[PDB]
């Protein structure tokens, strides 16, 4: 026979291996693809459609419907945040069951940009201008709208256009950032602050809702496959 | 009838007369009549998210009111 | 160097064409089966059809594919017991055959005549028998092909197993299990599955008993036996072992189909037993 | 040596498999061919030939001659059925024995046309009018000619071409339905009634025989290699 | 002195610079010199069940009467 | 190193394999061939050489020199037989031990003509005619003259060519025949008959022998190698 | 690159050409064996013949292909005992030679003389033999050739078995059956199944017995030993080894055709024995 | 350096595109430097029986008497 | 992976194979080779080195310089042998341990012509004639001139050529002899005998010494390597 | 990069269309970078013994007086 | 899709029409289609040392005074 000589590796079955193995239904006669609409080519492409973000999940909001709402009011101008998170997309309890969030924990590493687009649910009298902002890590996380106001920052005016984006520029130490807290590579902050107030004339709710969607940018992109702690199965 | 296809090299060693530089390719044959027995090729292919990320009739230009 | 590669068996069938309504002289649904053949109809003979792109095809279908599995064919028992046995050390015989066991006998059953190669694979398998603690070392076993007119082994080892003609396989307990092909051997130009006629012809000047034989038997068929012993020595913790036979019919023409068996096997020629003679069961004709 | 790596799969014994393998028998002088009539080189050849259906399985017709005939009598037109079968080809016990059905038991999958030819068996003096039918299925099976009517059918005129056929048309939520009873890919039902009545002149028998014949299509296919349920040995 | 064929491919993977589309091929190379010891190619010939289903003397013709 | 899957038949050890090895003694220095007078290329060739039959096997004869001796005289015609023998070139005690028949038990299956050739060791004043005859297989085996003159057959001159030889051609069902005694495969009977009589003058033996001799036609072969029942070793 | 490839063994023998009635003087039937000759007579020479396209062949009974296997020639005793034994551990010699077991040697005595590659393959299987629970580890075996001049093992652990020279082989206990092959290595152009003399001519004007040698025997067949030993130290279990060897000649040339053995071997001559000299059975003349 | 030889083909799949009749060739390459280390190639020749068969001085003419 | 199927001779060790195996110290840096004078490139080349014979091994001169001395005297001519010796070059006493005997020592076989070479070793005044002879094999071995003076010889002439060399033609039935003592591949018979006398003048030594040398001739070979029994290590 | 190489045959086949005759070649293919890791090649040369066996100054001519 | 490159030969062979001389050559053919999975090839390149033994602004003439 042609001498051969067995190396290191040698029987082992590496999960992630990819060999060739012999067919147990040789000849079979397979039935042909059809276009099926919706087909996907990459994970990515989930994590650039926009889903909504969980952001009050206080103890008798968690798990309801009612965590997805972040309530405003016609209140007078105050500098004190409206909502405040931290930029963890795979860990921070707000983004990490996202569609983005669910996606990178089956990564260990990411990196790109982010986008946060906010929708104002209040009624077509309710007017106001609320400042969006994001800052990268290493100082105080704004608490009041004058550290806010010093990030990267949208000052969105409420109207016709319903909605306000605010892109989260990739700025990094790191050239990928872990899916778990993590100092090394934390992301900064996130805010959301009136700046002026919200205005209603009278007969109209001085109450109202925003609903807030994160989504990835063209440039994101993810690595290291890995299990999930999202699902289980005790014994 | 071989396969010779390029890899993406990651780390190069310190070399460029063998391995870093001069494009390192890599070679499959197939040993069996059914293709359900061939290893991944992994040369795949990527596409625009447009169909879930922009499915609205008329097209949307980003620098213009979504509302018009 | 490199050889790089008409209707075959991986072809897609036939379209289906469009066809719209009909009146006419022209019957394909009247037939008459007294003739002997089949109608040949599609369904736009007698329906309207849509046009559709077949792409289904029949190619695990092909005779080849049918029978491209390794069947049992047979089971052959062998022990290496104590020196200190009242018993002899058990080595097998089995005639040659893939009538031992039903389920390829009944698929080759559905042909009267095949040629074939045939692949040989041997899985072989070894238990302690006495509630012991004693151990043996691993078994090296001889399967040898005695054709017919070669001398049968009688003991274990006596002079027959030094094999000099005939071919053996010496297998080692434990590694892959042991395969060998044969080409075709037989000696007509096709195996015969069903053979109407005997052996002799009965002389009406000679004792009945001399001109007597099996109905349906003839060496067409005698292809001799394996023989397999466990080489090693006698041990004093006895191990029994078993080989199984798998036969897988490779390079296969057949001829003249026939119905396949509808009652179970009674012997290695068609004959059937009574009490299983009653393969259909109880359905009423205007049930669904 | 050559550097050589064993992968999983290595010194299995799939029964499936083709690889080569040593030749016991070196420079065997082989016998060869002769032109023997009757070569068959795909089995879905044996199930395009028409062979006679058991439809009467009754407790003491079945496993005797006399299920293979379905009785017709002169008797006055009745809208009632003849026979009722279903489209089960490997599993109906009328249809699982036919030539078709036991070449289907080696398979776990089926799909394409198929044809039932009626024979019919009574005098020359015998005439008479039938409606052969098949209802693809998810209605009520037929059990009234009324209902019978509306799906595929044909309408057969007794005499001198003594036979008729019905094609049953590939017509399938699946691209190939199991060999077994199954809902999900259940066929439809088979049916024949008496459209007008048997009519025959005096002297003449007034009761008398059809026998049916099942066929598959040119565009019949058969996959996924198993083995069959209608043979066993048992120790 | 090795043989190269065509795969029929079944399931394609995302990919035409490597798997799925660019016609996959696969390689073999008798080792043994009896032919009884080659594996079996499985690339089989088809044939009309005329024989069969249609064994009579004179051509049947659907469209007309068997009986004439 | 290169991934490889080991398939059935690793590691066994077919005694009919016919693969390479490594050589203990490399680079030995082999002593070339000489022409040596004799070379043989195939076994058949052994096959074609004539050899003497030992046709009396009676309880006296066998194992001696008179075994191969058939004695005829100057007895008055009969049409019963010199010597009756069947047509079993390697079972059959009279043809087994001679060199055809010795090599075909090394082999399961033989096929082609055969040639039984007589030698005359009367005195040169001896005359008479014999009838050798071949009758295949399938009717009463030939004990009169008047049987056997219907098959393949020879009548002998005795005179100056000393010697005659009757063809057996290969007239079979099957396309090789077994080693063994065997009925589907049988091969016919072989016979000798005075066709007038051994006439010698006066003052002359009137008893003596002829001597018979079988080989194979340039058309015979045999295959499937095999062991011999003809050499054993007990213990 | 690649090589791509006057009667040949595989070859179809001649057909049969038609012959019709003949009535001459052209006597193919009548001939003289006194000559020597064998009568080349076909069937068309005494009979009417058709027209026969000839397929078989002669393939299989080449030179080659009648000797195309591998023959038991030995049977080797090793064992691996306690170092507490009084009897020492046993190491085995085997002198070469074809002639210790009968088959293959009757085949190779169709012929005076040939000339052939060896190969060589090796079973080596193991077992306990005191009925004891005590165990041993996996065996490895060195398997030394000792060309005739070299020094013989004395001892399983003599200095000999360093092996400087002599080919050994290791072989480790439950992996595939060893093998080498060795070239043609006789000391005359080829090897002599019979040798008809001496190996000293006795002189006049000297003793007898220093004349004196064996009938038949000369060292054209001397080919040394093998020794065999189990390499590992003693163990507490006693374990016992047979190493089987295997003989084919490849690669082989025959000369001068012979009269196959017909009575029982009895020694590594022609000699036979009393009691064996009656190869043929009873059967009356006119008896079929 | 490879052999490539044909095979004499004794049963044939249905096939004539792979197996059966496209001449069926197999591959030999030595592996060793010695050649008694090689397989058997099993090509080998046939002669006429003659030197044993007729081995007389004066040619054998069948049709003639061999005594003249 | 590939499909592969082990052969016979796997995992075994033969110590004369020749295969390739990985490096344990990649990449070292090699010292090159210098041209040191006297490289040998095959053993025989040592085997043509002409080395001295220890012609007489009497129990009291073996093992000391007096070996290597054969003593002639100016006495009568006498046709009685000088000295006697076996052409066994690996196994004779005399012959084992010069530096040919060695290297046979390491082979099994041996093949070629041989020469000896006699130095006289009296003094300038000595004057002789002897005469050198081999006999081959297969007669009396030679213990008188008249004998070995009828086989190969070289009658030598004392004088101011120092010495004499008679060869011993390769004259042997087998194409390779044993290096062993062995009857069928026996050499022969070499000897050395007085052919007129060695005569001297007054005032001179009547007594000398010769010595002899072996060596092989260009066409000398030997074959299959084997060890010696020249050296061994007891424990 | 193989090296294809001929064999010396000693003992040849009754075959000329595949063994004995049509030169045998070998096939080597180095699987290392190092040498040291490589077979031995045995195609090695000999050389006149002269320096041993004749290492004089002035040439010797056999049929001459060596002294003179 | 094999790399074919040569050996530095340490020790030769007595061998010039097979190891030693003409050019020892080895074959490397990559499996798998990651890099990282390769061997390493040992090409290596060498560098000036300068960066660490020379760091100056001002270029070192060795035979001129350092200081000037
Ligand atoms: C060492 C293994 C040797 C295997 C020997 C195989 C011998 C030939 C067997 C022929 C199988 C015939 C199958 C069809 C039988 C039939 O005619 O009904
Ligand atoms: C490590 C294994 C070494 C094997 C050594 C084989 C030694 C040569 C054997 C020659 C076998 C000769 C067979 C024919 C004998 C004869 O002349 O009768
Ligand atoms: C294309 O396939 C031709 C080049 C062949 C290169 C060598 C093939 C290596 C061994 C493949 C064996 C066959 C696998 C079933
Ligand atoms: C055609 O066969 C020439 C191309 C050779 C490609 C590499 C062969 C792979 C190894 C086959 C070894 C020989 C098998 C007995
Ligand atoms: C001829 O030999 C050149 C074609 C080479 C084909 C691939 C060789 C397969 C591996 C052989 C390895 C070397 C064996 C010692
Ligand atoms: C020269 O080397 C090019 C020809 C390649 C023939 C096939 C090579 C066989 C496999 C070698 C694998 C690489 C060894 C590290
Ligand atoms: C270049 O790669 C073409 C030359 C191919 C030579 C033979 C390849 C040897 C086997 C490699 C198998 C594929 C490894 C995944």
């Amino acid at each position: 026979g042609l001498p051969v000589m067995n190396t290191p590796g040698s029987n082992q079955y590496l999960t992630a291996d990819n060999f060739q193995s012999p067919c147990a239904l040789p000849e079979f006669d397979v039935t042909p693809p059809i276009d099926i609409p919706g087909e996907v080519k990459n994970m990515m492409e989930l994590a650039e459609i926009d889903t909504m973000i969980p952001f009050d999940l206080s103890a008798t909001k968690k798990n309801t419907m009612e965590m997805y709402r972040v309530r405003l009011s016609d209140k007078p101008h105050t500098d004190d945040p409206i909502l405040c998170l931290s930029l963890s997309p795979a860990s921070d309890p707000r983004l990490s069951h996202t569609m983005l969030g669910e996606i990178l924990n089956y990564y260990t590493h990411w990196a790109g940009s982010l986008k946060f687009t906010f929708l104002f649910c209040g009624s077509m009298m309710a007017t106001g201008k609320l400042l969006v902002s994001y800052a990268p890590p290493g100082a105080d996380p704004p608490k009041k709208r004058k550290e806010a106001m010093l990030g990267t920052h949208v000052i969105w005016d409420i109207g016709l256009q319903s909605s306000c984006t605010m892109v989260v520029p990739w700025i990094s130490n790191t050239t990928y950032r872990q899916t778990i807290d993590d100092s090394f590579t934390e992301g900064g902050y996130i805010s959301v602050f009136y700046q002026t107030r919200i205005v209603v004339p009278l007969s109209t709710p001085r109450e109202m809702d925003i609903l807030g969607f994160v989504s990835a940018c063209n440039d994101f992109s993810v690595r290291l496959l890995r299990d999930t702690t999202h699902i289980e199965q005790k014994a | 009838g071989a396969q010779v296809s390029s890899q993406k090299v990651g780390a190069h060693e310190n070399s460029n007369r063998a391995y870093g530089g001069s494009t390192i390719n890599y070679t499959t044959i197939n040993y069996y009549r059914d293709s359900a027995s061939n290893a991944a090729s992994k040369q795949d292919f990527s596409q625009d998210p447009s169909k879930f990320t922009e499915p609205i009739k008329d097209v949307l230009i980003k620098t213009a009111p979504m509302l018009n | 160097g490199s050889s790089s590669t008409a209707a075959t068996s991986r072809d897609a069938l036939p379209n289906t064409e469009a066809s719209g309504p009909t009146h006419s002289k022209e019957i394909p649904a009247l037939t008459a089966v007294e003739t002997g053949a089949t109608n040949p109809l599609v369904p736009s003979d007698t329906v309207q059809t849509r046009h559709v792109v077949q792409h289904r095809s029949r190619s695990e279908s092909s005779i080849e594919s049918f029978f491209a599995r390794g069947a049992c064919v047979t089971i052959m028992t062998v022990d290496n017991p104590a020196s200190t046995t009242n018993k002899d050390k058990l080595f097998a015989v089995w005639k040659i055959t893939y009538k031992d066991t039903v389920q390829l006998r009944r698929k080759l059953e559905f042909f009267t005549y095949s040629r074939f190669d045939m692949e040989l694979t041997f899985v072989v398998t070894a238990n302690f028998t006495e509630t012991n603690n004693g151990h043996a070392l691993n078994q090296v076993y001889q399967i040898m092909y005695v054709p017919p007119g070669a001398p049968v082994p009688e003991k274990w080892d006596d002079y027959t197993w030094q094999t000099s003609s005939n071919p053996s396989i010496f297998y080692t307990y434990g590694t892959a299990p042991a395969r060998i092909s044969v080409p075709y051997v037989g000696i007509s130009n096709a195996y015969s599955h069903f053979y109407d006629g005997f052996s002799k012809v009965p002389l009406k000047d000679q004792s009945a008993a001399l001109g007597d034989s099996l109905y349906g038997a003839a060496s067409l068929n005698d292809f001799g036996i394996l023989a397999v012993r466990v080489v090693n020595d006698h041990n004093p913790t006895k191990v029994t072992s078993k080989i199984r036979v798998y036969l897988k019919p490779k390079h296969i023409r057949v001829w003249c189909p026939r119905p396949p068996r509808a009652v179970a096997y009674y012997g290695p020629g068609v004959d059937y037993k009574d009490g299983t003679l009653t393969p259909l069961s109880t359905k009423d004709l205007t049930t669904y």
